[PDB]
């Protein structure tokens, strides 16, 4: 809480000029609430129009009747990746995502004391934005190290690694990751433990001047979930359609694959519904192909050079289905989501994408890139309805249907 | 005048300097009318002499039609940093709060009467010629915010934000919405203290530099602003007068279909779908496009619906927000924005199709976001929505769609017409049902093709094709098991184009071929659609590729 650590953009890098997006009466009500307060503490300031940047900014209600703040410092952090990827980089323990239960607590108080390099402080600027145009938005920067960028956990890493080393030196079983905000502590304890190993850590934190919120993922289940050829009692046409096409479709993940014998099993122009029955050189490649469906793929291995990219389809019945990968057809992680009158479409969309990202962070230590299946101004209308995370992947919005459907269920 | 306002700090570009564009000299009687400016502007105190020292410079010249002054700041435009972007949209009347009265103040020499930083007044050096002469000329430079300068829109408007935050606080009974060099000023006193208010303000500000308007100089209502008729108890447009023309060119086209969008907020119907197709080959702006047949009648209807006035309400935060959508045809809505059943506080429309394939329980919900979108901008907050859709109709299609949605609150409508799936593919197949085995092919080069069929039945059939592509005839092949079909059928297809385009079980689409394979799939009552691997032999389709 003196020493002011330098940051450098980029060079040829000039800071954010993002368009804030307009918000409820509610939600902006929450902000200068919440601001007015933040700049009482002097986190924050009011600034002048000799600064141009700007920075989007968001209402939540964490997880809650108190609305939180949340800032959209994508653009920033992209601009000043040399600063918290390369000078001062957090390292990602690789292993975290072998044991059997991992916690995630939010830090992000902490920052809160730390003053923010001088000089750098124009460049966090943000606006709560007025109804209707009547008035220019309020525009205040940050004094101290913010929420939501990924400088402020870089700088922090020192305050922390030695704050966390009493406790690591205590029981060196357990694992600790800090991916901005939060910490993931991975440990193998049975749950109630763990659960008290975490109490345990909690309160360390907590006396050192760390407070944190007054959410178990058991990355034991986690592995890439493959194919599913229904057998069923009966067979038609159709249905040795539909399979012929699954498995064509695979050809191109597993070219270890064939289906001649099934492709001549109905070579005669039939009614779609007829009842055929099981052959011998055909029924060799259901079975045959059955288990290469069991046996894992060959040379998928995670390009840290390369972005993730995220795939979500709606599957129905509250259902959607996730592949994540980097080259088409080499596909790192794939799972599945589920809701428990009280869900809707969104939501549930935005659990999923929630989801699926912390999977990423645990796994890569890195967000995925999501091609989201919805009309991008629905979403950048209600995404932050159900939003939990102190985070914000990228996404995109794929309007072109999918057809494969089932073929990824 | 120059005021006691605290300056906002500027700052040129990094690794830039001041400008020095060199001037042109000009008439002896300009030359003249500029000094009688200069010295009364110095008088003023705007601006101050200054020694050759200073080596920048930017152009000067001279115009009227009482002579005025204009400077070629671009150059220095260039070279000074960037600001906070003002307020590029504008408060939208809809959405303005009702108030007993209203004040409209307009500042004066408002950029003059603000300081401008003290170290960057060296870069606004200009100089006055000396009719040549060989004589020296004046160097002078601002010591305000000068006019056309980069800077000067948004510290003016700082400088006045800062100036109202006093006032504001001891009297928040009232209301000042700014924008540019005005001052809109609202309240819900008593006619004698709001005059009473606004000239104490007036005061205020004039202790700050800053003129304003008698109350025998003030506007009074209607008020023309920014192309808006604002009466005390209404809203609506300026007068709007379309052309009766001949010839129409790209020029034309376009002022038409703004003005035309400019009256869609507020005159219910307004349609420019087929006006602005004929834009389309967005080519030159001088070039003459014929008008369609179907673009003329609806300049016509647009017409008719403008032949009276109408108007829009002012907006009541303790009254609910509804908003209405009425189909119209051709891939075209339009709404209503209301808290009571005759007066509207607005109005407009959707058209875009997104794509040349849609239905209208899509497009209707494409709808319903633009709505959402802009009641946030304008009121703060979502509308409740009166739909002409039945509860049933929607769930079903949205269950069944591949991209996920949000339908706000919403309750049905009975209002005619009314939204519907017209068709349904079979979810599963049809047992008893002739299954035509449909392929399609046309050669790239020789640009003509076939379609044809292949049934369970022995049936078979190749219509040829002329002028068309792998696609068209993908398409065309199923037209033609429909065509061939009881009212209950099984199609099975290789290409994933026309199995695709189907699926989405489009209503509407530009291309006249799927409109009519849309016509039979209506009649049929019973349509089930499948694909296999074309060139895979799944046995039927060799059959049917086989004769191509
Ligand atoms: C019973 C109603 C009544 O007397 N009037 C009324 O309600 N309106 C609409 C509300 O308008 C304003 C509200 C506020 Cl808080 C502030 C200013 C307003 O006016 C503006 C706004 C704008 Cl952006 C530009 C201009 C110009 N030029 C004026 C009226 C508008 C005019 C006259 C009377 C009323
Ligand atoms: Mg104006
Ligand atoms: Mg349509």
């Amino acid at each position: 809480p003196i020493e002011t650590v330098p940051v450098k953009l980029k060079p040829g890098m000039d800071g954010p000029k993002v368009k804030q997006w307009p918000l409820t009466e509610e939600k902006i009500k929450a902000l200068v609430e919440i601001c007015t307060e933040m700049e009482k503490e002097g986190k924050i300031s009011k600034i002048g129009p000799e600064n141009p940047y700007n920075t989007p900014v968001f209402a939540i209600k964490k997880k809650s009747t108190k609305w939180r703040k949340l800032v959209d410092f994508r653009e920033l952090n992209k601009r000043t990746q040399d600063f918290w990827e390369v000078q001062l980089g957090i390292p990602h323990p690789a292993g975290l995502k072998k044991k059997k239960s991992v916690t995630v607590l939010d830090v992000g108080d902490a920052y809160f004391s730390v003053p923010l390099d001088e000089d750098f402080r124009k460049y966090t600027a943000f606006t709560i934005p007025s109804i209707n145009n009547e008035t220019p938005g309020i525009r205040y920067q940050y004094n101290v190290l913010p929420q939501g960028w990924k400088g402020s956990p870089a700088i922090f890493q020192s305050s922390m690694t030695k704050i966390l080393e009493p406790f690591k030196k205590q029981n060196p079983d357990i694992v600790i990751y800090q991916y901005m905000d939060d910490l993931y502590v991975g440990s193998d304890l049975e749950i109630g433990q763990h659960r008290t190993k975490i109490e345990e850590l909690r309160q360390h934190l907590l006396r050192w001047g760390l407070t944190t919120p007054d959410y178990e993922l058991h990355p034991d289940k986690w592995t890439v979930q493959p194919i599913v050829l229904p057998e069923k009692d009966s067979w038609t046409v159709n249905d040795i359609q539909k399979l012929v096409g699954k498995l064509n479709w695979a050809s191109q993940i597993y070219p270890g694959i064939k289906v001649r014998q099934l492709s001549k099993l109905l070579r005669g122009t039939k009614a779609l519904t007829e009842v055929i029955p099981l052959t011998e050189e055909a029924e060799l490649e259901l079975a045959e192909n059955r288990e290469i469906l069991k046996e894992p793929v060959h040379g998928v291995y995670y390009d840290p050079s390369k972005d993730l990219i995220a795939e979500i389809q709606k599957q129905g019945q509250g259902q959607w289905t996730y592949q994540i990968y980097q080259e088409p057809f080499k596909n790192l992680k794939t799972g599945k989501y589920a809701r428990m009158a009280h869900t809707n479409d969104v939501k549930q969309l935005t659990e999923a994408v929630q989801k699926i990202t912390t999977e990423s962070i645990v796994i890569w230590g890195k967000t995925p890139k999501f091609k989201l299946p919805i009309q991008k101004e629905t979403w950048e209308t209600w995404w932050t309805e159900y939003w939990q995370a102190t985070w914000i992947p990228e996404w995109e919005f794929v309007n072109t249907p999918p057809l494969v459907k089932l073929w990824y269920q | 005048p120059i005021s006691p306002i605290e300056t906002v700090p500027v700052k040129l570009k990094p690794g830039m300097d001041g400008p020095k564009v060199k001037q042109w000299p000009l008439t002896e009687e300009k030359i003249k009318a500029l000094v009688e400016i200069c010295t009364e502007m110095e008088k003023e105190g705007k601006i101050s002499k200054i020694g050759p020292e200073n080596p920048y410079n930017t152009p000067v010249f001279a115009i009227k039609k009482k002579w005025r002054k204009l400077v070629d700041f671009r150059e220095l435009n260039k070279r000074t940093q960037d600001f906070w972007e003002v307020q590029l949209g504008i408060p939208h009347p809809a959405g303005l709060k009702k108030k007993k009265s209203v004040t409209v103040l307009d500042v004066g020499d408002a950029y003059f009467s603000v300081p401008l930083d003290e170290d960057f007044r060296k870069y606004t050096a200009f100089t006055i010629p000396s009719i040549n002469n060989e004589t020296p000329g004046i160097r002078y430079q601002y010591n305000v915010l000068p006019q056309g300068w980069k800077g000067s829109p948004a510290i003016f408007q700082s400088s006045m934000t800062k100036i109202l935050e006093p006032f504001a606080a001891q009297n928040p009974d009232i209301v000042i919405y700014q924008y540019m060099d005005d001052l809109y000023v609202g309240s819900d006193l008593e006619i004698g203290q709001h005059r009473t208010k606004i000239e104490e303000l007036r005061q205020h500000l004039l202790r700050w530099g800053l003129t304003t308007p008698d109350k025998k100089h003030q506007k009074e209502p209607p008020f023309l602003w920014m192309g808006y008729e604002l009466h005390p108890d209404k809203w609506t447009v300026q007068p709007i007068v379309l052309p009766e023309k001949d010839s129409w060119t790209v020029n034309d086209i376009q002022k038409l279909v703004g003005k035309l969008n400019w009256a869609s907020q507020i005159y219910p119907g307004i349609k420019v779908r087929q006006l602005s197709k004929l834009l389309r080959g967005t080519k030159a702006l001088t070039e003459v496009i014929p008008l369609t047949e179907e673009a003329e009648l609806e300049l016509a209807e647009n017409r008719e619906i403008l032949k009276e006035p109408v108007h829009g309400v002012y907006y009541d935060p303790s009254k609910d927000l509804i908003a209405e959508i009425q189909k119209q045809g051709q891939g075209q809505w339009t709404y209503q924005i209301y808290q009571e059943p005759f007066k509207n506080l607005k109005t407009g429309k959707y058209a875009r199709m997104r794509g040349a394939h849609t239905n209208d329980v899509k497009q209707l919900t494409e709808a319903v976001q633009k709505i959402t979108t802009e009641s946030i901008v304008i009121w703060g907050k979502t509308p409740k929505f009166k739909l002409p859709i039945q509860k049933e109709t929607w769930e079903t299609w949205w269950t069944e769609y591949w991209q996920a949605t949000w339908i706000p609150e919403w309750e049905f409508v009975n209002t005619p017409p009314l939204v519907k799936l017209w068709y349904q593919l079979e979810k599963e197949p049809i047992v008893g049902a002739e299954t035509f085995y449909v392929d399609g092919a046309a050669n790239r080069e020789t640009k003509l093709g076939k379609a044809g069929y292949v049934t369970n039945k022995g049936r078979q059939k190749v219509v040829p094709l002329t002028n068309t592509t792998n696609q068209k005839t993908e398409l065309q092949a199923i037209y033609l098991a429909l065509q061939d079909s009881g009212l209950e059928v099984n199609i099975v297809t290789d290409s994933q184009y026309a199995l695709g385009i189907i699926q989405a079980q489009p209503d509407k689409s530009e291309s006249e071929l799927v409109n009519q394979i849309i016509e039979q799939l209506i009649k049929k009552e019973k349509v089930y659609l499948a694909w296999v691997p074309a060139h895979k032999g799944i046995g039927g389709n060799e059959q049917v590729d086989k004769l191509v």
